[PDB]
C-alpha cells in the first residue's frame, strides 16, 4: 500500500491495485515491474487521476492453469486453438506435441498442457 | 625508479645493443638492485632507453650508437 | 531464450577476458544490455571456439553493477555527487598523508592495460611504487623476471601445439584454465602421438594424462626420473605451467629446478621456439606484467594507508590494513566493493574500448559495444581527475595521447594482435634462474588446486545468477556423475 | 521557363584562380551592399556592423583553401545564399541559422579544462 | 460515438446483418472471465496512462558493508 | 478562507448566482459550440480527408463547421498532413494572428509525433513542436467519423470551458 | 546539445533522492529533477518553465484556469510537462502536487483583490498554506519569492504584506531561500511596458521620479534556474537589480525617442486620483490598482546585505539596449 516515494515519503494507493492483475497479485516475468515499482517510477503523472479506469487486463498465466489437462490416447497429440465453428484458418499452426515423460506437456503456443493416457 | 628500453628483434642497428642486453644485464641489475630494468621489442623501433626517477618524471635517450661500450656511455649519461 | 532476435541486433567484434587466450569474440546487444556472446572465427587462437565461462557471462553484466559513486557513513554506504567522492579522496588524502610505501595499488583479473597505465603514472607520481597484484603472493615479485617477456608469457605458438611432441603440465588444470587450449591439447593428442606428464593435482582430462607426483621433490625426482631423457629426444615439445605456482611462496624453487632443466637440455630451447610456458588465470596480468606491475622488494615491506582497489576481487581482510583508506574502482559489487570506502562505478569489458594482452601476447583491441550505464565511466578517465583532485598532473586527456604514452611503455603493444618471438631464449632463461637461486627453500606443500570451482570466479561469475545455478549443477551430481 | 529569376545568374566556371578572385570579391561586395536591407527585411534584433562583421568571418572561414574547383564548389554556395537572403525566400527563423552564438549567452558551465568535460562525461 | 457494445458497434456500422441477439451463440466467442466496457475516459481523469511495462534494464548493487 | 474546497472538476451550482453564472455560461459555451469556424491549413493526403467532411455524405454545415480560409475569423485550426521543416515557421505565423478563445487539432499521425515520417530529415516531428494542440485525430487516413468525433471530443471540452465560472474564482 | 543547465551529470538531491540525467541534453533527454512552479501560466512563470524544461527537468504544473494553461505544453517533451488543477483554499491540492517534486517555487503574486482574496489572502496566508506541506514532505531547495520594497512597514498592503510573506518563509522550513526581483520589463510586461506601449491618459503621481533598476525577464528566469540546482543558495536573502537606477521621466523618454511620439501627460495628484481607481473594481478585466496608487510614492529601496547577479557568474542587460526590440510593433 503505502510505499516510499524517494524521499521517505509515502504514496498510498489501495490493495486493489498494487496487483499484477485482478487474477494474480504475483508478477510473472524476471523483468516484470511490478506495480509497486511503477507508481514508485512515475506517480509524477499519475495524481489528480481516477485509479479505476486503466485496463486490469486479466493477465493469462491463472487462466491457463484452471483448464483441463487433456488426455491423448496414442503417442504424439496435435494442437491447434482453432474453432469448429469459425469459418477460415484461425489458431495457432499445427505443431505436435510429445507427451511420454511423467507429467503433462503444455503445447507451446496455446498453453494446453495434454498426457498421455 | 625504474628504466627500461626497446629493441627491433631483426638484426638492424639494435646489434649492439641487442648484445649490450645480451652480456651487461649481469652487470646493471648487481650495480643497481633497487631500480628494475625490463626489455621489450615490437618488429622496428628506434633503439631507445626511456628510465623513471623518484618523481614520477622520466627521461629519455635515442641509442643510435656504434658498440656496447658506446651503449653504456649514454646509459650512464642517462642515470645522471 | 528469448529476449531478442537476430535482427534486432548491434554486432561488434571484441575480446573475451575472464580468459587466459582472449579469444576473437563478437558481442550481440540490443544497445543497452548485453544480449550473448559468440566466437568470430580466428585461425590462431581459438580455432572458432571460445570457453563456457566466457559464453554465459553477460548474466553477470546487467544485474549488480555499480551506477553512482557511494561513499562509506560507517557500516553503510550512502551515493554521493560524483564530485563528492573523489574530494573525500583528496581530503582523505589530506588527512592519512602516505608519503611513499603507504598507497597500495592493486588491480584486477579483467582489467584494461590501458587502465593500468593511468594507474602506474599515478602512483608513481605520487611516489610510491607500492604496485602489486590481486593474487596471494603477490605482494613481493611473482619469483620471476618481470624483465624478459618470455618469463611470463607463453613462448611457443599456441599454432605450435600441433606441432608439440611431449608436454608435462605442473601445479594447474588446463581444462579449467584455458579451456580452449585443452581443445587445442585433445586435437593435437588424436591427431599425432604424444606424451602428456600431469604434476600437482589429480585432474580429469579429456585426454589420457600421466600422473608422477604432489611434490616438488617428486617434480624434481620426474625431471631427473626419465623425461630428461624424453625431452631431449623430443622435437618440437614444451613444458608448461599453470599460474597458481604463484601463489605458493616455494615458487622460486619450483622455478629453480625447471629453470635449470630448460637450460641443460638444448632441445627444449633451441632458437625458433622456446619450452618455457606459463599461463595466467586472467586477460590481464600478463599485460600488468608488460605494464611493470610488481612492487618492489622495499615496497613489499611497509603496511599501506591508502588501498587502491581495481577490480581485485579476491583480497581479503588479512590483506588490508585496518584504518586503510580502501577506494574501489570496479563496474559491479563484490568483496572488493565491500570493504571499500568510496566505490567508483567504472565501465566494464563491453563498454570501453579495451586493449587487451593474452598469454600469448597478443595485443588486443576490445571495440566498445555500448555506453557505460548509469553513472559509470571509463577507468583511465576516472584515474585523470583523480590525479587533477591531488598534485599529480597526468599529461593526457584524450585515447591517442594514451595510446602513445602506451607506445612509451612498450611499443608491441601498439602495434596489435602480431606475435613475435624471443631472440633472448638463453639469457632470460639464465636470469629467471639466477635471481630466486637457492634463498627459497622448497616446503613439502602439495599442489593443490588453483581455484576452487570453475564457474565462481572474477566477479562476475559470482554476479551472475546463472552461473550460482551453474555452480549448484555440477559437483558430483548423481546426473554429473559417469558411471 | 526561358526567364531567370532578378538577381540569380547562369553559373559559369572560372578558369582561373584570379578570375574566382574578382567573383568572390564583387560577391562579398554584393552581401556587404545588401546587408543593411537585410535586418529591415529579416526584422533582426541586433545590428548591421554584427551582420557585416559575420559576413567577413564566413570568408574568413574559407580563405585557406588550395583548389580552383572546391572554391568553384564553394563560391556557387555562397551565390545561392546570396539569392535567398536577397529576397523574401528565406525567412527569418531561417534567417537567424546564422546567429546561434549571438542571441544567447551559453549558460552556466561551460566545459572547458578534463573535469569539466569529465563530470558531464563530455555533455 | 465508443459508448456502444463492440458487437453492437459493428451493426451501427453495418458490418452484419445479423444483431447480436439473434446471432446464434456458436458465433459468441467463449470467455474465462467477465467483462467491464470501459468507453472512453478522454480528459475525465479516468483518461489512460501510459508506463514502460517493464524494469530498467541494469539493476544497480545493493549496499552491503564488510567490517574487516 | 476554508482549508477544504471543491475542486473546479467536481464542483456544482449551490448559490443563485452560480445558478445564473452557469446558465451564462452555457450560453457562451454553447454558441462557441454551435458557430465553429476553423480555417483551412490542411496540405496533404490529410487534406482530401477534411475535404471528405465537407462531402453530402458526412456534413459539417449540419455540424455548423465551415471553412472560412482565413485565420483572423477562424475560432480554431486543424492541423492536417505532415509537416516539414521548410513550412514550420508558417504554421507557427498562421497560428499567431488567431483570436484568443482558440484551438488546434492535429488530424493525421503525421501531424502527431511525426507519423510515417518520423525519422526524415526535413520534417517536424509532429506539430506539438510548435503550436499546443488541445486534441489529436489519430488514424493516417484520420476518418471522418474520427475526425467528427475529434470535433465531438473538443466540443465536449468547449462544454467544459467555465468561461463564466472563473470569473468567482471556483 | 549539451547539458549548460547543471554543473554534472550524477546529483544527488538535499533530501537524499539519487538524480542522474543519461542522454545528452537537449528536449529529448532527461534530467532527472522533478520541478514545480505554483502560478506558472503568470508572465514570470512562462519563461520560467521554459528554460526548466528546455533541459527536459520533469515540471508538475498546477494550474487554476483550463485556457490559459495551454501554451506551455510546448516547451515541453512527452511528460516532461504535466498539469493538475488547484485552489490555494483547497489543502489537499497542494499536497497533492508537490508529493515528488525534488524542487519548488511560488510566483503567485497578485497586485490587486478581488472579491474573493486580499493581500492578506495571497501573500502570508496562502504561502503559509503551501509551505507547511513543504515541510511536511522534506521537500529539497524550496524557493520562495517576494517583490522589491517588501517591508513590514505600511504605506502599500502589498509591501506590507509581502514581507510578511518573507517572515513566515523563515519561520517555516526555515532554510527557504528567499528571492526578491526589481520591476521586470519583457515583451507584454503586466503593467510597466505595455502600459507605457499604448495608453489613453497616461496618469500617475510623484511627477514621474520613482527610482528603481527594472531587469529583463529573461535574465531573471536564468538567475533562478542557475540558483536551483547549486549549493551555496541556501537561506539566503537574493536582491537582483538591474546595472543602474532610473527614473520614470527616464523611462519614458526613451521609450518615447523610439516609438517617436507624443505620449500623453497628465501626472494630476492623489485626492482625484484615488477615487477613480476606486470604482474600476466591479469590472472583471483587470485595471490598474487602487493600491498601484502607493507604490508610486515609493522607489527602489535596495538591501545592501543580500547576493546579486555576480554571485552566480550573470550579467543582465540594460533596457537602452532593449528598447528597440520591445516596443517595435507599435512603431
Ligand atoms: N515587475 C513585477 O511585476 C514584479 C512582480 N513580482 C512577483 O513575481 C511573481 C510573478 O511576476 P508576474 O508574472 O509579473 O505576476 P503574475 O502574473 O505571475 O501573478 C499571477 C500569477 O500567480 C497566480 N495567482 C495569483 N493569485 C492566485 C490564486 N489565488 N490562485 C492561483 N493562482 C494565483 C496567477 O494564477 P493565473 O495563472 O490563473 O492567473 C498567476 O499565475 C509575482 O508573485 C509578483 O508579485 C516581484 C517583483 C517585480
Ligand atoms: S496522417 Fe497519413 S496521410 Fe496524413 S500526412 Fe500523415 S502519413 Fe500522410
Ligand atoms: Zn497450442
Amino acid at each position: 500500500k503505502s510505499i516510499i516515494s524517494y524521499n521517505g515519503n509515502t504514496i498510498e494507493i489501495p490493495e486493489e491495485y498494487t496487483k499484477q492483475a485482478p487474477n494474480r497479485d504475483s508478477t510473472w516475468a524476471p523483468a516484470q515491474a511490478s506495480k509497486t515499482e511503477i507508481y514508485k517510477n512515475n506517480m509524477v503523472r499519475f495524481e489528480q487521476k481516477d485509479l479505476s479506469k486503466q485496463p486490469m487486463p486479466y493477465a493469462g498465466i491463472e487462466l491457463i492453469a484452471q483448464q483441463p489437462v487433456r488426455f491423448v490416447h496414442g503417442n504424439t497429440a496435435v494442437c491447434d486453438g482453432a474453432n469448429h465453428n469459425g469459418p477460415g484458418a484461425q489458431g495457432h499452426p499445427k505443431i505436435f506435441i510429445n507427451v511420454d515423460a511423467p507429467g503433462s506437456h503444455a503445447c507451446q503456443y496455446c498453453g494446453t498442457r495434454y498426457e498421455k493416457e | 625508479r625504474e628504466i627500461r628500453f626497446h629493441l627491433c628483434q631483426n638484426g638492424s642497428s639494435s646489434a649492439p645493443l641487442r648484445q649490450f642486453v645480451k652480456n651487461q644485464i649481469g652487470a646493471f641489475q648487481k650495480a643497481n638492485p633497487s631500480t628494475k630494468v625490463l626489455v621489450r621489442e615490437a618488429n622496428g623501433v628506434k633503439p631507445i632507453v626511456f628510465a623513471r626517477f623518484d618523481h614520477g618524471h622520466e627521461s629519455k635517450i635515442g641509442l643510435d650508437v656504434s658498440s656496447e661500450k658506446e651503449v653504456a656511455e649514454r646509459v650512464k649519461s642517462l642515470i645522471e | 531464450a528469448f529476449r531478442a532476435r537476430p535482427w534486432e541486433l548491434k554486432k561488434t567484434e571484441s575480446i573475451d577476458v575472464m580468459d587466459a587466450v582472449g579469444s576473437n569474440i563478437r558481442i550481440d546487444s540490443k544497445g543497452v544490455e548485453v544480449m550473448r556472446v559468440i566466437p568470430r572465427v580466428h585461425e590462431d587462437v581459438n580455432e572458432e571456439w571460445i570457453n563456457d565461462k566466457s559464453r554465459f557471462a553477460c548474466d553477470g553484466l546487467k544485474t549488480q553493477r555499480l551506477t553512482t559513486p557511494l561513499i562509506r557513513v560507517g557500516d553503510k554506504f550512502v551515493n554521493a555527487t560524483w564530485d563528492d567522492a573523489l574530494s573525500t579522496i583528496a581530503k582523505a588524502y589530506q588527512q592519512k598523508a602516505p608519503k611513499g610505501d603507504e598507497f597500495k595499488a592493486v588491480a584486477g583479473a579483467l582489467v584494461e592495460v590501458e587502465s593500468m597505465v593511468a594507474l602506474k603514472d599515478m602512483t608513481n607520481a605520487l611516489g610510491s611504487e607500492n604496485t602489486t597484484t590481486d593474487t596471494p603472493n603477490g605482494n613481493s615479485a611473482p619469483a620471476h623476471g618481470i624483465t624478459f617477456r618470455s618469463n611470463y608469457l607463453f613462448n611457443s605458438s599456441i599454432a605450435g601445439i600441433e606441432d608439440a611432441d611431449a608436454i608435462l603440465l605442473v601445479g594447474t588444470n588446463p581444462r579449467r584454465e584455458a579451456a580452449v587450449m585443452n581443445a587445442r591439447i585433445r586435437k593435437a593428442w588424436l591427431r599425432q602421438e604424444l606424451e602428456i606428464a600431469s604434476v600437482g593435482p589429480t585432474l580429469d582430462a579429456t585426454f589420457d594424462v600421466a600422473e608422477l607426483g604432489n611434490t616438488h621433490a617428486d617434480l624434481e625426482k620426474a625431471l631427473s626420473g626419465e623425461f630428461g631423457e624424453v625431452l631431449k629426444n623430443a622435437k618440437n615439445p614444451l613444458i608448461i605451467v599453470g599460474s597458481g605456482i604463484t601463489d605458493r611462496e616455494d615458487a622460486g624453487a619450483f622455478f629453480n629446478t625447471i629453470g635449470k632443466f630448460v637450460e641443460s637440455t638444448p632441445s627444449v630451447l633451441n632458437e625458433n621456439w622456446n619450452g618455457y610456458n606459463v599461463l595466467q588465470r586472467s586477460a590481464s596480468r600478463a599485460g600488468a606484467y608488460d605494464i611493470g606491475f610488481t612492487p618492489s622488494d622495499e615496497a613489499s615491506k611497509t603496511t599501506p594507508k591508502m588501498v587502491w582497489l581495481l577490480g581485485a576481487d579476491e583480497v581479503a581482510a588479512s590483506d588490508i590494513p585496518a584504518d586503510a583508506f580502501v577506494v574501489y574502482q570496479g563496474h559491479n559489487g563484490d568483496v572488493g566493493a565491500q570493504f571499500a570506502d568510496v566505490v567508483l562505478p567504472g565501465a566494464a569489458y563491453t563498454e570501453k574500448a579495451g586493449t587487451y594482452v593474452n598469454t600469448e601476447g597478443r595485443s588486443q583491441i576490445s571495440r566498445a559495444a555500448t555506453g557505460p550505464p548509469g553513472g559509470a565511466r571509463e577507468d583511465w578517465k576516472i584515474l585523470r581527475a583523480v590525479s587533477e583532485y591531488l598534485g599529480v598532473a597526468l599529461p593526457y586527456e584524450d585515447a591517442y595521447e594514451v595510446r602513445d604514452r602506451l607506445a612509451e611503455i612498450s611499443p608491441s603493444l601498439v602495434r596489435y594482435d602480431l606475435v613475435e618471438p624471443t631472440v633472448f631464449g638463453d639469457v632470460a632463461v639464465q636470469h629467471s634462474l639466477v635471481g630466486p637461486n637457492g634463498s627459497v627453500t622448497p616446503s613439502s606443500a602439495p599442489l593443490t588446486e588453483t581455484i576452487e570451482n570453475f564457474y565462481m570466479t572474477d566477479s562476475i561469475s559470482r554476479s551472475s545468477p546463472t552461473m550460482a545455478k551453474s555452480s549448484i549443477a555440477f559437483n558430483k551430481d548423481n546426473k554429473k556423475n559417469q558411471a | 521557363a526561358i526567364i531567370a529569376t532578378a538577381f540569380a545568374e547562369t553559373v559559369k566556371f572560372s578558369g582561373s584562380k584570379q578570375e574566382l578572385q574578382k567573383r568572390t570579391l564583387a560577391l562579398y561586395r554584393q552581401f556587404l551592399r545588401g546587408a543593411p536591407t537585410f535586418a529591415d527585411l529579416y526584422e533582426v534584433q541586433f545590428s548591421i556592423p554584427t551582420i557585416r562583421t559575420k559576413i567577413r568571418q564566413e570568408f574568413e572561414r574559407h580563405r585557406f583553401v588550395d583548389d580552383l574547383s572546391i572554391q568553384n564548389v564553394l563560391y556557387a554556395k555562397g551565390h545561392m545564399e546570396y539569392q535567398e537572403c536577397i529576397n523574401f525566400w528565406k525567412q527569418q527563423a531561417q534567417f537567424l541559422k546564422y546567429f546561434p552564438e549571438e542571441d544567447d549567452i551559453q549558460g552556466r558551465h561551460q566545459p572547458s579544462n578534463f573535469v569539466d568535460k569529465f563530470l558531464k562525461n563530455r555533455a | 460515438m465508443s459508448q456502444v457494445e463492440p458487437g453492437w458497434h459493428f451493426w451501427l456500422g453495418y458490418g452484419v446483418d445479423t444483431a447480436p441477439c439473434n446471432t446464434p451463440k456458436e458465433k459468441l466467442p467463449i470467455r474465462a472471465y467477465p467483462y467491464k466496457f470501459q468507453p472512453n475516459y478522454t480528459g475525465t481523469p479516468g483518461a489512460f496512462v501510459t508506463y514502460n511495462t517493464l524494469k530498467p534494464k541494469i539493476s544497480a548493487w545493493e549496499p552491503v558493508t564488510k567490517q574487516r | 478562507m476554508p482549508t477544504d474546497f471543491p475542486l473546479p472538476s467536481q464542483q456544482k451550482p449551490n448559490s443563485a448566482v452560480d445558478y445564473t453564472l452557469t446558465t451564462l455560461d452555457a450560453v457562451a459555451n454553447w454558441a462557441r459550440q454551435g458557430s465553429f469556424w476553423p480555417v483551412t491549413f490542411g496540405l496533404a493526403c490529410c487534406a482530401v480527408e477534411m475535404m471528405h467532411v465537407s462531402a453530402p455524405r458526412y456534413d459539417q454545415d449540419r455540424l455548423g463547421i465551415i471553412f472560412r480560409a482565413s485565420p483572423r475569423q477562424s475560432d480554431i485550426m486543424i492541423v492536417a498532413g505532415t509537416l516539414t521543416n521548410k513550412m514550420a515557421p508558417v504554421l507557427r505565423q498562421v497560428y499567431d494572428q488567431m483570436p484568443e478563445p482558440r484551438w488546434v487539432i492535429s488530424m493525421g499521425s503525421c501531424a502527431n509525433g511525426g507519423g510515417y515520417y518520423h525519422f526524415s530529415y526535413s520534417v517536424v516531428r509532429g506539430c506539438d513542436r510548435i503550436v499546443p494542440v488541445d486534441v489529436y485525430v489519430p488514424g493516417c487516413p484520420p476518418t471522418s467519423e474520427a475526425l467528427m468525433y475529434g470535433v465531438f471530443q473538443l466540443q465536449r471540452k468547449m462544454r467544459n470551458t467555465k468561461i463564466t465560472r472563473m470569473w468567482y474564482r471556483k | 546539445n549539451s547539458f549548460e543547465n547543471l554543473a554534472q551529470d550524477v546529483n544527488i538531491t538535499r533530501s537524499g533522492k539519487t538524480l542522474i540525467a543519461k542522454g545528452t541534453g537537449g528536449r529529448s533527454s532527461r534530467t532527472g529533477y522533478t520541478a514545480t512552479v505554483f502560478g506558472a501560466n503568470g508572465f514570470l512563470g512562462s519563461y520560467l518553465t521554459a528554460k526548466l524544461a528546455k533541459h527536459g527537468t520533469t515540471v508538475v504544473v498546477p494550474y487554476r484556469e483550463e485556457m490559459a494553461k495551454r501554451h506551455l505544453k510546448v516547451t515541453g517533451d512527452l511528460g516532461v510537462v504535466n498539469f493538475l488543477e488547484m485552489d490555494l483554499r483547497n489543502l489537499e491540492s497542494i499536497d497533492e502536487a508537490v508529493r515528488h517534486s525534488d524542487i519548488v517555487v511560488n510566483l503567485i503574486g497578485r497586485e490587486y483583490e478581488t472579491k474573493n482574496f486580499n493581500y492578506y489572502d495571497v501573500h502570508v496566508e496562502g504561502a503559509r498554506r503551501i509551505a507547511e506541506a513543504v515541510k511536511k514532505h522534506n521537500i529539497a531547495r524550496y524557493i520562495h519569492v517576494s517583490a522589491f520594497n517588501a517591508e513590514i512597514d505600511s504605506p502599500s498592503e502589498f509591501n506590507h504584506t509581502k514581507g510578511l510573506g518573507e517572515q513566515v518563509t523563515k519561520d517555516i522550513v526555515p532554510w527557504a531561500t528567499i528571492v526578491r526581483p526589481a520591476p521586470m520589463f519583457g515583451r507584454e510586461d503586466k503593467w510597466f511596458l505595455d502600459r507605457m506601449a499604448r495608453s489613453p491618459c497616461l496618469v500617475s503621481a510623484n511627477k514621474f521620479q520613482e527610482t528603481s533598476n527594472p531587469v529583463h525577464v529573461i535574465d531573471v528566469a536564468a538567475a533562478l534556474e542557475r540558483i536551483c540546482f547549486d549549493d551555496s543558495t541556501v537561506a539566503q536573502t537574493f536582491e537582483l537589480y538591474g546595472p543602474q537606477k532610473f527614473t520614470q521621466k527616464q523611462i519614458i523618454d526613451m521609450v518615447s525617442e523610439t516609438l517617436r511620439k507624443e505620449v500623453r501627460h497628465i501626472e494630476l495628484p492623489k485626492a482625484l486620483y484615488q477615487a477613480y481607481t476606486k470604482a474600476t473594481q466591479a469590472i472583471w478585466w483587470p485595471t490598474y490598482s487602487p493600491d498601484q496608487v502607493e507604490r508610486q510614492f515609493l522607489s527602489q529601496k535596495i538591501d545592501p546585505s543580500a547576493k546579486t547577479f555576480n554571485d552566480l557568474d550573470l550579467t543582465p542587460m540594460e533596457l537602452p539596449d532593449l528598447m528597440f526590440k520591445l516596443i517595435r510593433p507599435y512603431r
